[PDB]
RNA sequence: CUAGACCGUAAGGUCGGGUCGAACGGCCUCUAGUGCAGAUCUUGGUGGUAGUAGCAAAUAUUCAAAUGAGAACUUUGAAG
């Protein structure tokens, strides 16, 4: 199909970190997106925003979001590519509250 | 030059070695076991595999108290690992031979790793340092290898007096 | 590069810690030719070392 | 070095092949620092154990970029 594509999702961070020691919540978020976009995009390759980084860490170590809302961007990998052509970019959408919100594709133009 | 006992055609075969490689010598052992054999590239998609977890290394000799995989299933073993040094090492030797090949003008289609062994590099000293005062030794276990590509090739009867005569009486009554 | 040598002199040159000394990401080739203090004092003028302004610690609560 | 041959009951002796490169034997006598499996023997070298025991105190790391053949660990920025 498109194998350049935006979405948005929201991850129910809540449900995946649950019951994990609390020294490696905000890491263990980090994973979790990770193999959060490669389930949504079939992408190995996941690069996170560094300012969605300071969202999944805004609470320190012990307290990421429940939920959050993310931008997946499925883009073509250069220069000097790797095993893969894509990738996926995930940035943090700002939002009031991550509460309510459904997957819907957003257009690039 | 000087390599293990091979039984290939030397024109037809292309060599690499490595020597005093700071590689687990049992790990690069069962490594270069599971490649012994197969066709070249067979075996570098295969070592390849082993690097991304999808395939393992069967461990048969140096393997007590190894954890146990699902992936030794393709090998008929229970302990299997993915010894990731020393199989860039290994594959870094095969691209050399297959190198080595092409330079010859050996057709790379039909190769195959004919020979490959690891030997015992001389080992490489440290010191640990034990409860009581105690120094032991903390040494490396370094790895010779040498591997070979070759191309996939495609009575006086004595009878006593007794034995002739009964051959000429079978003979003149057969049909 | 290592611009540690260049943070440390900053540092100094301006007087706060290593802590409170900003190098531009975006001009680390500039940074890395900088070796003198007279440089990195250059380099502070034109924008690309700043001095990175302090944490609040207010006393409106005490 | 040699699951190759011969001689001697044996201690041993002799030969063929491989490897090697500069000295070495038979016999009659002389002489001894003259024959090793042990001595928790001496010195050196190597194993099984074993890819094992383990590499768990000092709250804690994460993201992107740069550099590089290669980055969990280097540099910078952001965050905690
Ligand atoms: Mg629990
Ligand atoms: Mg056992
Ligand atoms: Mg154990
Ligand atoms: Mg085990
Ligand atoms: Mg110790
Ligand atoms: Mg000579
Ligand atoms: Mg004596
Ligand atoms: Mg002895
Ligand atoms: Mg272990
Ligand atoms: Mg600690």
């Amino acid at each position: 199909l498109k194998d350049v594509v935006t979405r948005e999702y929201t991850i129910n961070l809540h449900k995946r970190l649950h019951g994990v020691s609390f020294k490696k919540r905000a890491p263990r978020a980090v994973k979790e997106i990770k193999k959060f976009a490669k389930l949504h995009m079939g992408t190995d390759d996941v690069r996170l925003a560094p300012e969605l980084n300071q969202a999944i860490w805004k609470r320190g170590v012990k307290g990421v979001e429940y939920r959050l809302r993310l931008r997946i961007s499925r883009k073509r990998n250069e220069e000097e590519d790797a095993k893969n052509p894509l990738f996926s970019y995930v940035e943090p959408v700002l939002v009031a509250s991550a509460k309510g919100l459904q997957t819907v594709v957003v257009e690039e133009d | 030059a000087r390599y293990g006992a091979t039984s290939t055609n030397p024109a037809k075969s292309a060599s690499a070695r490595g020597s005093y490689l700071r590689v687990s010598f049992k790990n690069t052992r069962e490594t270069a076991q599971a490649i012994n054999g197969w066709e070249l590239t067979k075996a570098q998609k295969y070592l390849e595999q082993v690097l991304d977890h999808q395939r393992a290394i069967p461990f048969r000799r140096f393997n007590s108290s190894i954890g146990r995989t699902a992936q030794g299933k393709e090998f008929g073993v229970t302990k299997a690992r993915w010894p990731a040094k020393s199989v860039k090492f290994v594959q870094g030797l095969l691209q050399n031979a297959a190198a080595n090949a092409e330079a010859k003008g050996l057709d790379a289609t039909k190769l195959y790793v004919s020979h490959i062994q690891v030997n015992q590099a001389p080992k490489q000293r440290r010191r640990t340092y034990r409860a009581h005062g105690r120094i032991n030794k903390y040494e490396s276990s370094p790895s010779h290898i040498e591997l070979v590509v070759t191309e996939k090739e495609e009575k006086v009867v004595r009878l006593t007096s007794r034995q002739r005569g009964r051959i000429a009486a079978q003979k003149r009554i057969a049909a | 590069a290592n611009l540690r040598t260049q943070k440390r002199l900053a540092a100094s040159v301006v007087g706060v810690g290593k802590r409170k000394v900003w190098l531009d990401p975006n001009e680390t080739s500039e940074i890395a030719q900088a070796n003198s203090r007279n440089a990195i004092r250059k380099l502070v003028k034109n924008g690309t070392i700043v001095k990175k302004a302090v944490t609040v610690h207010s006393k409106s609560r005490t």
